[PDB]
């Protein structure tokens, strides 16, 4: 019954951080088994922001979008109503269709292949699974998921003697020197749920070519999109029917996938690890919103969002506060840049790198810490849950109140690593359960006409920001133009918020604190760092840029 | 033969974005699984691997030091500036690690402009002074470029390899294979370049009509890729989605081919 924890009293660092993007080192000091100090270290610069000065403006979204090629889009979509706000053009409604229509084909490919292909093993012994009776697991399979052939006792079966045959080649591949190789107690799973969960893991990654499949037939392909322009979008056959129809046949098997597979597997996981429903929780809360219905400014962004902006503070899900996007800042105190940086709005943002030497208490970490009004805020997909059900959002009642009656927990059990990667799930289904809606949209109106860029000219001297909510959480670029080029691009990006450093104060980023207290079972194998990390699902390179 | 020893394949992550990872998981021919499970042995790959920190770093040495010897794929550039501290992995800079396992592997593939050429980040001003790997490290690659390049490119470059040997390469260390033929030569708007037929900005009539992007700036004339013959995602390619092309699979195209949107 109670979560396993060893005596151990020292440091433990973790480096690299496996299963997330980018290069991300994990210091701890662990005393009689639990995590009382954290450090989050990212290990990698670039400087996209120096890069850009004095380019086109126009060029922004290309250099932008290889911030990330795992959110791929987003930073073309964020530059590009970045830019859209600096020129002051209000884009044509068949171009918001398109983009937000692009985002929610990328929401479900990314968080299909962050549950499955990069949390999954921290929860699930692939190894356990050849010990599974695929008769018992087909019908477990059966009582907690809707009716398929892939759940079948033949079907699991088929998975396991391939399993079975790759293990015992000895040549383990990416399983080598897995966390739970020869059991593990912090591994809580059946053999039987072992086997489905990894039938599924298997699936997914077909799956999620379907997923890239349908991205790219208005994106133009898949990673890194190439339909979006100043005013609008490029790809008018993306408004055609047999284009949409293909799109919208493609969404439907996805979303299939979603709803008999991930969510039922989170689900199960879930119920398995509810202790993990008082470990790694946080206080605050922001998001930017998405999928808005009035796409014409920044403003009109944040209040018209389906998926709706907002900032919780102290977990307080009775006074949600409207964004000021004034409040606004980054420090550099322990970050790997040069003194006096602390404190930017930014579009004042600084970029001057740096570095001191690797673990320096003072300067740790290639990521700036984003703060609003003196507080961290953790986004992404459990900020945005938190908001949109505190606003009464009725998608997101529903589907939390779904998940929270399966679990039997309250609604505070969500502050937590458990919570957070419930959150994931949940705004997937409900992105899911909006496709056919938003497609017909867009078809009827593209029928219509087909007007999809519109004309701007560009200023001598402007500022613009540009908001979206990414899979990660809210993101924003911002943009100030002299002479017709860039002077300053500044970009503020989820994982910056989540896993950035301590700011001016000394005072700890949500993935640092949420590290905070979390049990040890044994460490040299340190999978519940993982489970909270993982389950904020970092991008350090978008952290970084 | 998944029961069989495969071909050992390491695959480091430098200075990158993650898209040259994320474009060879969309691979259908064959799809990823098949690929790990009876092609090759898959035994480092950071961002899908079961194993973190000092577990993982002693696959990759279980992998370096292997009796079979082991093919090397490199994702992203060096970043040299500050004897290569400005990108580390378990406490090493990457030049380091890179060049440890360059010196010992039975071949090497750069997948993506960046570790093929240097990269998004060696664009001017280059801060971190981010190298291509044959630049940083003098090593011949066999380069599969574009940003990220075709899975198609690149899965097939690999088999290639454990098949048949080094594939013929351009003077850019590119497969001819899949870089022999210009972008432009094979895009379906050709006739519309012939006959100067240009769109002159992206809400005309000419746009809608779809007519060559060349005004655009689109780099079909000078890029090699084989985009519009084989598609992306089995679905499309940036010139049919309406959007010049950018020149991606090119040497150092960040600086060569901006501004993106105009010829000059
Ligand atoms: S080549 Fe492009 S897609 Fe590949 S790692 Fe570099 S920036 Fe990313
Ligand atoms: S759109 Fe580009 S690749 Fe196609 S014909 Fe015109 S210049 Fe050539
Ligand atoms: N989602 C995503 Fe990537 C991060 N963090 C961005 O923006
Ligand atoms: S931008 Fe790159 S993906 Fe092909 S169409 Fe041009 S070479
Ligand atoms: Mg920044
Ligand atoms: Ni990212």
């Amino acid at each position: 019954k109670p979560t396993p924890q060893s005596t151990f009293t020292g440091p433990i660092v973790v480096d690299p951080i496996t299963r997330i993007e980018g290069h991300l080192r994990i210091m701890v000091e662990v005393e009689n088994g639990k995590v009382k100090d954290a450090w989050s270290s990212s290990q990698l610069f670039r400087g996209l922001e120096i890069i850009l000065k004095g380019r086109d403006p126009r060029d922004a979204q290309h250099f932008t979008q290889r911030a990330c090629g795992v959110c791929t889009y987003v930073h073309a979509l964020a530059s590009s109503r970045c830019v859209d706000d600096a020129v002051k053009v209000s884009i044509p409604a068949n171009a918001r269709m398109m983009r937000n229509l692009v985002m929610a084909s990328q929401y479900l490919h990314d968080h299909l292949v962050h549950f499955y292909h990069l949390h999954a093993l921290d929860w699930v012994d692939v190894t356990a699974a050849l010990k599974a009776d695929p008769n018992k697991a087909a019908k477990l399979a059966a009582s907690i998921a809707p009716a398929r052939p892939g759940n079948s006792a033949k079907a699991l079966k088929a998975v396991q003697d391939k399993l079975k045959a790759f293990v015992e080649s000895g040549q383990l591949g990416i399983f080598t020197n897995a966390y739970f190789l020869g059991g593990h107690k912090a591994y809580y799973l059946p053999p039987e749920v072992d086997l489905i969960a990894t039938a599924h893991y298997l699936e997914a990654l077909h799956m999620q070519v379907k997923a890239a499949s349908a991205m790219a037939i208005l994106g133009g392909k898949n990673p890194h999109t190439q339909f979006t322009v100043v005013g609008g979008c490029s790809n008018y056959q993306g408004l055609t029917k047999n284009p949409l129809a293909n799109y919208l046949a493609l969404s439907k098997e996805v979303c299939q996938f979603v709803n008999e597979c991930y969510i039922p597997d989170l689900l199960a996981v879930a119920g398995f690890y509810k202790d993990w429903g008082g470990i790694g929780g946080t206080s605050n809360y922001l998001a930017f919103g998405e999928f808005a219905t009035d796409d014409s400014s920044p403003e009109k962004h944040l209040a018209t969002s389906q998926f709706p902006s907002g900032v919780i503070t102290g977990r307080d899900l009775g006074k949600v506060d409207n964004v000021d996007l004034g409040a606004i800042y980054e420090d550099v105190k322990y970050s790997w840049y040069a003194p006096g940086g602390d404190g930017k709005h930014p579009y004042d943002g600084v970029t001057d790198p740096k570095y001191t030497k690797l673990d320096d208490k003072d300067h740790y970490s290639w990521m700036k810490a984003p703060r609003y009004k003196g507080k961290a805020m953790e986004v992404g997909p459990l900020a945005r849950t938190f908001i949109a059900y505190a606003k009464g959002q009725p998608d997101f009642k529903k589907v939390v109140d779904m998940v929270l009656g399966k679990l039997s927990v309250p609604a505070t059990a969500l502050h937590s690593t458990l919570g957070r990667t419930a959150a994931r799930g949940i705004e997937t289904a409900i992105v899911c359960a909006n496709m056919e809606k938003w497609i017909k949209e867009m078809a009827d109106s593209g029928a219509k006409d087909n007007t999809l860029c519109a004309k701007w000219e560009m200023p001598e001297e402007s500022k613009g920001v540009g908001l979206a909510d990414a899979p990660r959480g809210a993101l924003s670029h911002w943009i100030r133009i002299k002479g017709k080029k860039i002077d300053n691009f500044q970009l503020v990006v989820p994982s910056t918020w989540n896993l950035g450093p301590r700011g001016a104060q000394g005072d700890k980023s949500p993935v640092e604190e949420a590290l905070i207290g979390t049990p040890i079972a044994d460490p040299k194998r340190p999978v519940e760092i993982l489970r909270t990390v993982h389950a904020f699902d970092p991008c350090i390179a978008c952290g970084v840029h | 033969l998944t029961a069989k020893h495969r071909p050992s394949v390491v695959w480091l992550h430098n200075a990158e974005c993650t898209g040259c990872t994320e474009a060879a998981i969309r691979t259908i021919k064959p799809y990823i699984d098949a690929l790990i499970l009876d092609t090759i042995s898959l035994d480092y790959q950071e961002t899908i691997m079961a194993a973190a920190g000092e577990a993982a770093e002693a696959a990759l040495h279980q992998a370096l030091e292997g009796k079979d010897g082991y093919y090397l794929v490199v994702e992203g550039g060096l970043p040299t500036i500050d004897g290569g501290q400005w990108g580390m992995v378990a406490g090493h800079p990457m030049i380091e690690t890179t060049k440890k396992a360059a010196a010992k592997a039975k071949g090497i593939i750069c997948i993506g402009t960046c570790s093929a050429y240097g990269g998004v980040q060696k664009a001017k001003p280059n801060p971190s002074q981010a190298k291509g790997v044959s630049e940083a490290l003098g090593v011949k690659t066999i380069n599969i470029p574009g940003c990220p390049p075709n899975p198609i490119n690149f899965v097939g470059a690999v088999v290639h390899v454990l098949t048949k040997g080094i594939p013929d390469l351009d003077e850019n260390g590119r497969p001819k294979l899949f870089y022999g033929e210009l972008v432009h030569d094979n895009c379906p708007r050709l006739p519309h370049f012939e006959a100067s037929e240009f769109a002159p900005s992206f809400d005309s009539e000419e746009a809608k009509k779809g007519f060559c992007l060349y005004e655009l700036g689109c780099k079909g004339p000078v890029t090699y890729n084989n985009c519009p013959k084989v598609l992306f995602n089995q679905v499309n390619w940036p010139v049919q989605a309406g959007h010049p092309c950018l020149g991606c699979s090119e040497p150092d195209f960040w600086d060569t081919m901006t501004p993106f949107y105009e010829q000059g």
